[PDB]
RNA sequence: GCUUGAGUCUCGUAGAGGGGGGUAGAAUUCCAGGUGUAGCGGUGAAAUGCGUAGAGAUCUGGAGGAAUACCGGUGGCGAAGGCGGCCCCCUGGACGAAGACUGACGCUCAGGUGCGAAAGCGUGGGGAGCAAACAGGAUUAGAUACCCUGGUAGUCCACGCCGUAAACGAUGUCGACUUGGAGGUUGUGCCCUUGAGGCGUGGCUUCCGGAGCUAACGCGUUAAGUCGACCGCCUGGGGAGUACGGCCGCAAGGUUAAAACUCAAAUGAAUUGACGGGGGCCCGCACAAGCGGUGGAGCAUGUGGUUUAAUUCGAUGCAACGCG
RNA sequence: AGGAGGUAAAAAUGUUCA
């Protein structure tokens, strides 16, 4: 239902954890495309940013510490 | 006895029990109970009420340390894991947060194939 | 039934006194349709009960009812694998329906003399709630009670 | 995953349980590697999926409700 | 000689495409220690097994091997097989953009060469989980099966071999043409980004369907439609994808591939029923809830069996047996 | 309307022909 930097052009950084976090559920989660609404391309580019935010520990592997 | 304040109760509701243990903060066991202990032996003891008798049976045999409030980390999905809670918090134990811990894993080993 | 859900019949009260708890006792010790006998049997069973403890007619058989009323049952309900027991609650109709044939049937046992006369053994046993009649009651909740971890 | 309300609960409420996980892979990390039938039961889940909706776009006959 | 075939150069785009070397977290098992105590585990139930030498549960730390949750979707890429945590290095292909350039170098392709899931094989490592074989415990009429407790090869790594799969959209490859709709995915041009965009122009792909085609089912611009080019293959079922021989292989085998004999069928799609330890719905003393009985006794009575000169004959699941 | 948790141990066989 809502849009992204599809129509606005911007790349999706991994150090910007202050829009990840409203990406992923609090319990260190990635959430589906089919809820957030968002382009499957940027989905991706999210997931990767994502993934590489966790291993810098900028983000939970799951929310149980 | 060494009267401590503050626990935990660790509830392994599992698919054919649910073993309910009452921990410190440190995770020091000091008394546990399970549905299968209470008698309920055989397909009763994989149900829900039997883990109403399990919570019962431990909310005493730990009132030699007498805990005021403890929190609730249930772990598995067993037919209990909620109706375990309710006895425990009707049995006269303040509540203060509960949490799941069930240990899902990242793809790490090969689950069995049984039961055809 | 199936589709048949067509209420009850409407009986008759007892020619005593208006208490059709009692008539409903008649006629389940009532057999080969002896209701003649029947009535003439529970009634003198109700005095020599009355005489053995004192209280009147009616009130000295509620309190030999009520300590055979059982309040939980077992139904057999499958869930799809093994038919295990369940137990049920009983509704108030069926309640005292139940417990009446309970203490009937403890009267064909425990031979003294006459029916009358054991019946009135049975109820007057049943005041105490120590007899045959009430130990189905105990059983019965045995079953339940000890397997009741099915809702 | 842990859900307090801190005060005025005294009941459990916790939704995120049946919103999570806690009961769909973990049932299925129960049992059955199978390593290809998820792949069958992939396409079953949308082949009834897509057909619901398109009939669902095709329901107006008349049916006489 | 020319360009719509085909190929090359410039700039970019998405991607589990492929190879090598590191790395991360959850989880499982194991090892040591603390707390703590009768079960734990398992199943339809139970037992084997584990446990009072103190398990399980719980907490802290450590050691390992394998697979990468969520993202993840009839999404993407690859010739096919197939390939997904993350990171770096080496590297292939496809596609779009506006032009230039070469000038039929194109298509297919017996033999030949290469790649080719899994299982399996050889050499050396590794070994958590899972698990053929095997063992025990059950179930059962039997159970060397289904279920349970354990468990070796194997599964993983390096280098070689095997060359087979329902290796399947069961559809060979390439090119041309033939009404539409609804989506995904990946570039780009134009217009006002005038606001989650709008109209075109390409690649790939999913589903539904018209003409036509097909035995029918169905396929349906990624055709099984309308044509052209080349290759492979089939000629009733069984025998048999077997024997014999050759070639390849360490082996298991693979590949090429008959005949005698024997049947008159084997086979496909679809249709009407019946049927299912398939689904949905509904009904009946069908069950359930109760009452009273049969079967045990004696006897009336009918039948079978046997006997007898003859024990007339028929009826003999339900629907014959106090029946004619 | 949108997605999940839960629901059956055991039951072999039927001469050839019409």
């Amino acid at each position: 239902f809502c849009r992204f930097t599809a129509e606005g052009v911007q790349e999706i950084d991994y150090k910007d954890i202050a829009t990840l976090k409203n990406y992923i559920t609090e319990s260190g989660k990635i959430v589906p495309s089919r809820i957030t609404g968002t382009r499957a391309k940027y989905q991706r580019q999210l997931a990767r940013a994502i993934k590489r935010a966790r291993y810098l520990s900028l983000l939970p592997y799951t929310d149980r510490h | 006895r060494k009267q401590v304040s503050d626990g935990v109760a660790h509830i392994h509701a599992s698919f054919n029990n649910t073993i309910v243990t009452i921990t410190d903060r440190q995770g020091n066991a000091l008394g546990w109970a399970t549905a299968g202990g209470s008698g309920f032996r055989g397909s009763r003891k994989s149900t829900p009420f039997a883990a109403q008798v399990a919570a019962e049976r431990c909310a005493d045999a730990v009132k030699e340390y007498g805990i005021k409030n403890l929190e609730v980390m249930v772990k598995g999905p067993g037919p209990g894991r909620e109706s375990t809670i309710r006895a425990l918090n009707a049995a006269g134990f303040r509540i203060t947060n509960i949490t799941d811990v069930t240990p899902i894993p990242h793809n790490g080993c090969r689950p069995p194939k049984k039961r055809r | 039934p199936r589709r048949r859900v067509i209420g009850q019949r409407k009986i008759l009260p007892d020619p005593k006194f208006g208490s059709e708890l009692l008539a409903k006792f008649v006629n389940i010790l009532m057999v080969d349709g002896k209701k003649s006998t029947a009535e003439s049997i529970v009634y003198s069973a109700l005095e020599t009960l009355a005489q053995r403890s004192g209280k009147s007619e009616l009130e000295a058989f509620e309190v030999a009812l009520e300590n055979v009323r059982p309040t939980v049952e077992v139904k057999s309900r499958r869930v799809g694998g093994s038919t295990y027991q369940v137990p049920v609650e009983v509704r108030p109709v069926r309640r005292n329906a139940l417990a009446m044939r309970w203490i009937v049937e403890a009267a064909r046992k425990r031979g003294d003399k006459s029916m009358a006369l054991r019946l009135a053994n049975e109820l007057s046993d049943a005041a105490e709630n120590k007899g045959t009649a009430v130990k189905k009651r105990e059983d019965v909740h045995r079953m339940a009670e000890a397997n009741k971890a099915f809702a | 995953i842990k859900v307090r309300e801190n005060e005025p609960f005294d009941v459990a409420l916790r939704r995120f349980k049946r919103s999570c996980e806690k009961a769909g892979v973990l049932a299925e990390v129960r049992r059955r590697e199978f390593y290809e039938k998820p792949t069958t039961e992939r396409k079953r889940a949308k082949a009834s999926a897509v057909k619901r909706h398109a009939k669902k776009l095709a329901r107006e006959n008349a049916r006489r409700t």
